[PDB]
DNA sequence: CACACCGGAAGTCCTAATTAGGCCAT
DNA sequence: GATGGCCTAATTAGGACTTCCGGTGT
């Protein structure tokens, strides 16, 4: 019943101390940065088993979101992205195609 | 059970002219289905052209490669093709 | 209850979220490709199909007797202009 | 030169939609 | 021949990320 995301998994280990030298927020707008990515991202992988994961990887994943507006990045603050909205995200008939105009049968003969 | 339901079958020459045919037949119109969702969900161009065992050739384009099979040039073109020996 | 949605039932319109768009056009792209293949195979027909990505590209496959329609020089040009036509 | 970032493309993973083989009918 | 359809069992995708990277910026 897992479910897990990024984005969550970043507010799991975004609330809890243990990994603080790694994860840290910054401002109180939801802001924050990844001081040690390689290792966030090898906790990453250890879930979703993906052995193989990194920042290269993992950052990817982030800047999806970009677009799909879920996090975005500073300029500049290198490992510093941020929740766009915060704290408000914490909640805590088959032959269609023969009548398409488009479509066309007949015979190789008829081509003269 | 009554029916076996879809049984899985070698990825070869179906040698077996009522088997082939039927298959030919209802995999053209999955495909073709697909072609015409393909275009129609992401609005891009697509143009799928397939010529039965029988001789009927059936074709779906999408409105600017149309021109590939009812052109006179293209509609020659397919005849070139389709009629070079084996 | 399970890891993730699953597939899910999609509306049969043009899809407007460009990423959603842009990845159903690649997930499709590559099958019905898959398809233009097994059907030309298994039955032995001569099959093409040619899909052009809304970025520029040009995907496509043929069986032998069909390759000039995207080999030859008369097709290539052809395809040229389709594609190039006004919208 | 290094290193984060940017993004395009296309490929897992899990599931829940969709196809497509045997067979009989049209 | 070419399809329609049923009964089931194979394959596809949708979503949400992963994998390769060749370009940039700084």
């Amino acid at each position: 019943d897992s479910a897990i995301t990024l984005w969550q998994f970043l507010l799991q280990l975004l609330q809890k101390p243990q990994n603080k030298h790694m994860i840290c927020w910054t401002s109180n707008d939801g802001q924050f940065k990844l001081l040690q990515a390689e290792e966030v991202a090898r906790l990453w992988g250890i879930r979703k088993n993906k052995p193989n994961m990194n920042y290269d990887k993992l950052s990817r994943a982030l800047r999806y979101y970009y677009v799909k507006n879920i996090i975005k990045k500073v300029n500049g603050q290198k490992f510093v992205y941020k929740f766009v909205s915060y704290p408000e995200i914490l909640n805590m008939s088959r032959n269609d195609y023969i009548h398409s105009g488009l479509y066309s049968s007949f015979t190789l003969n008829s081509l003269n | 059970k009554k029916t076996r339901g879809r049984v899985k079958i070698k990825m070869e020459f179906i040698d077996n002219k009522l088997r082939r045919y039927t298959t030919f037949s209802k995999r053209k119109t999955g495909i073709m289905k697909k072609a015409y969702e393909l275009s129609t969900l992401t609005g891009t161009q697509v143009l799928l052209l397939v010529a039965s065992e029988t001789g009927h050739v059936y074709t779906f384009a999408t409105r600017k490669l149309q021109p590939m099979i009812t052109s006179e040039t293209g509609k020659a073109l397919i005849q070139t093709c389709l009629n070079s020996p084996d």
